[PDB]
RNA sequence: GUGGGAGAGGGUGGUGGAAUUCCCGGAGUAGCGGUGAAAUGCGCAGAUACCGGGAGGAACGCCGAUGGCGAAGGCAGCCACCUGGUCCACCCGUGACGCUGAGGCGCGAAAGCGUGGGGAGCAAACCGGAUUAGAUACCCGGGUAGUCCACGCCCUAAACGAUGCGCGCUAGGUCUCUGGGUCUCCUGGGGGCCGAAGCUAACGCGUUAAGCGCGCCGCCUGGGGAGUACGGCCGCAAGGC
């Protein structure tokens, strides 16, 4: 499926290295920790390749999670 | 003897079993419930009957202890975890939330030969 | 690594005329500048191999330069070799 | 020499003379390591996505540096000597990479 | 040479979270586990399921691809240092400095070997439970070497694209990774698919040739005997050539 939205599209502009800003990189994380595919976050391959690094570093300071208990189900 | 009224329900779900401990929710154990704790003994524990029965008899227990609402945290894909957390929610029980918590790892484990491929 | 300044430093200092960058004697130069830096560095890290066939290269392709300076103009040659401190 | 980013997050339980004696072995230790400060945010404490040391939240502290190289990695090692040190990762320095710009 | 770029290319030191096992503690009780069904096994010295704390070892989920890098073997958490290759632009410098390459040298998955560590999970051999006509097997419970590290050996393979390296030439279409440009388009480098001519015994290949050409290397010459015997060389051995 994955038809109702691409991560990319609600966003504006923003810095892909930027490893601080929370709100902006939780956005590329699913329900759990997981880092959305591309079909998700829209992104292109070195865009996408980008943020995985980010977002692994922001993970490592503690901003973001590893991984999340899913809810509901 | 406790009188503690609200708590967590953990459904442990595997391939052979059903476990369902029910705690305080600060998670020490209250009663739990089983596949063998009910007469199954064979592979019959596995089944989402054998589930089902875990769950009632645990919720009995358990509201033995005064309990009315419950969290419930499922841990393991099996045949049975829906129908244990489906027992739960209506048990007479107060189901307020349902979770997945199945851990998994990030690959730090070589796994017996059974589940390796 | 090698900053810009240390190269354009061996660059000058090599050059046979000003502006030369591709000259044998430069491309010498600049060669032994190399091989000296990552010998040092495979000095230590006995286990990295995979650098040491970039060695293999860099002598290959000097050698190769070096066997062409000396047939060409054997003064030039005997003048880099001293200059440089290679081949004895 | 090159310029790096120093990310620091400390214990939320320190009181001002705790803190502020913590920021001053951060920058005596800088220094002693040669490293000069070109910028500074220090966003104060903040949650976390989980616990690290047993505690949910962090203190936050972010330097642009430029220093030499060969000391960067000897820097953070004595960084992380500090007790209330919980947290220090130091990054190279990059241009920001923009999408929907 | 100058200025740009992408990358699990390599070495060293750091370091992060998930999970397994174990130890301590709390709470809890009659089972857990396991299979086709079971039994061995574990459990009242309190297991399983749950919470908290600790120790260690090993591997890095999502991203992740039909993707990238490397001569090959191969390379995947994050960080820093050290280091190899490579592509594009400018058309600046040298001026045939080139290609190939017997022998030599180096690298070379796994398993295996030596010394010394390490040892959580997995697990040849092995010890058991089942299954079976038997079951020196498949299945289940345990389990040593080993798998891990360092240093030194071993030199093999469905080491494969089963396709030697370099250069020139011979329609296009389409997807993709990565540069540049007057950015719908034009122009490089790489990875795929369909296909012109052409080739092929056929399957198929087809600007990533298995097409058309030139250079140089390696190899083949019916099947078995046999990768055996003998000799030599290498190896601590296993064994390799
Ligand atoms: N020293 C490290 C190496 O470890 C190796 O151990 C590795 C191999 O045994 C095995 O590699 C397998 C591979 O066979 C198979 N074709 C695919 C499989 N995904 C790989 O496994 C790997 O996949 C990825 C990337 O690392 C990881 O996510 C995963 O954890 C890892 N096990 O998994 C092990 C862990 O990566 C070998 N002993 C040897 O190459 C070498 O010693
Ligand atoms: N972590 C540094 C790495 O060390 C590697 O080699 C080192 C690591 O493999 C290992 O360091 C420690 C070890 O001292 C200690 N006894 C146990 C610890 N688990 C190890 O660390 C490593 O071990 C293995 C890697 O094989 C991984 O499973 C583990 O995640 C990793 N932390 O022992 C080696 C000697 O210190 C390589 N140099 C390179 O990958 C890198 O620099
Ligand atoms: N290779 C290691 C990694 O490569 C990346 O960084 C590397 C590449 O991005 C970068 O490539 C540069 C290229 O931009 C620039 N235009 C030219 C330069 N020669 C290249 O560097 C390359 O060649 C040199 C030899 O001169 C090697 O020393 C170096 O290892 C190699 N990457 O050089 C860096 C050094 O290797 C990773 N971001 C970084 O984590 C790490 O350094
Ligand atoms: N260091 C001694 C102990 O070794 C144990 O393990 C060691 C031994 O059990 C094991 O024995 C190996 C054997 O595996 C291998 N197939 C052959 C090897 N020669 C043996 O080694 C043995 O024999 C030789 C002489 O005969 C001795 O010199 C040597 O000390 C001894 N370990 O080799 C291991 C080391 O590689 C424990 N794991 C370790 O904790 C403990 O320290
Ligand atoms: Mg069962
Ligand atoms: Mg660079
Ligand atoms: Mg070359
Ligand atoms: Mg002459
Ligand atoms: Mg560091
Ligand atoms: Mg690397
Ligand atoms: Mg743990
Ligand atoms: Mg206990
Ligand atoms: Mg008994
Ligand atoms: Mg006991
Ligand atoms: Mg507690
Ligand atoms: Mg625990
Ligand atoms: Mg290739
Ligand atoms: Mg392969
Ligand atoms: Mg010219
Ligand atoms: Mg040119
Ligand atoms: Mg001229
Ligand atoms: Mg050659
Ligand atoms: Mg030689
Ligand atoms: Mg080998
Ligand atoms: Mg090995
Ligand atoms: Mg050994
Ligand atoms: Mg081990
Ligand atoms: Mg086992
Ligand atoms: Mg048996
Ligand atoms: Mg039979
Ligand atoms: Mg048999
Ligand atoms: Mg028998
Ligand atoms: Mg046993
Ligand atoms: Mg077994
Ligand atoms: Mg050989
Ligand atoms: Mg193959
Ligand atoms: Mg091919
Ligand atoms: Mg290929
Ligand atoms: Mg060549
Ligand atoms: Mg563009
Ligand atoms: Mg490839
Ligand atoms: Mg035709
Ligand atoms: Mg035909
Ligand atoms: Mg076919
Ligand atoms: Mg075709
Ligand atoms: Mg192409
Ligand atoms: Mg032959
Ligand atoms: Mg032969
Ligand atoms: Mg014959
Ligand atoms: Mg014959
Ligand atoms: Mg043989
Ligand atoms: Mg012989
Ligand atoms: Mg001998
Ligand atoms: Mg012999």
């Amino acid at each position: 499926p994955s038809r109702k939205a691409k991560v990319k599209a609600t966003l504006g502009e923003f810095d892909l290295r930027d490893y601080r800003n929370v709100e902006v990189l939780k956005r590329f994380l699913s329900e759990t920790g997981k880092i959305l595919p591309r079909r998700r976050t829209g992104l292109s391959a070195k865009e996408q390749r980008i943020l995985a690094k980010t977002i692994k570093r922001a993970r490592i300071l503690g901003l973001l999670p590893f991984t999340e208990k899913l809810v509901r189900k | 003897k406790r009188q503690v009224a609200s708590g967590r329900a953990y459904i442990h779900a595997s391939y052979n079993n059903t476990i369902v401990t029910i705690t305080d929710p600060d998670g020490n154990p209250i009663t739990w419930s089983s596949g063998g704790v009910i007469g199954y003994k064979g592979s019959r524990k596995g089944t989402p009957y054998a589930a089902q029965l875990a769950a009632l008899d645990a919720a009995k227990k358990a509201m033995a202890y005064g309990m009315q609402s419950v969290d419930v945290i499922v841990r393991g894909t099996g045949a049975g975890r829906e129908q244990a957390i489906r027992a739960l929610q209506a048990s007479g029980l107060q189901v307020k939330s349902i979770v997945d918590d199945t851990p998994v790892p990030h690959n730090g484990c070589r796994p017996k030969k059974k589940f390796r491929k | 690594p090698i900053t810009k300044e240390e190269k354009q430093k061996v660059i000058q200092e090599f050059a046979r005329f000003p502006g030369d960058t591709g000259s044998t004697e430069v491309q010498v130069a600049l060669l032994t500048l190399r091989i000296n830096r990552l010998s040092e560095h495979l000095k230590v890290h006995k286990k990295d191999h995979h650098s040491h066939r970039g060695l293999l290269m860099m002598v290959g392709q000097r050698r190769r330069l070096l066997r062409y300076l000396q047939r060409e103009d054997p003064e030039r040659y005997r003048a880099l070799i001293e200059k440089l401190g290679i081949r004895g | 020499m090159r310029r790096y980013e120093v990310n620091i997050v400390l214990n939320p339980n320190l009181d001002q003379s705790q803190l502020a004696l913590e920021k001053e072995i951060i920058q005596r230790a800088l220094e002693n390591y040669g490293a000069r400060v070109e910028k500074v945010e220090e966003l104060g404490l903040r949650r976390l996505a989980y616990p690290i040391a047993k505690d949910p939240q962090g203190y936050f502290l972010w330097y642009q540096v430029e220093m030499p190289e060969d000391r960067v990695n000897d820097l953070a090692r004595e960084l992380r000597i500090r007790d209330n040190v919980r947290r220090v990762m130091v990054v190279k320095s990059q241009e920001p990479f923009l999408a929907n710009a």
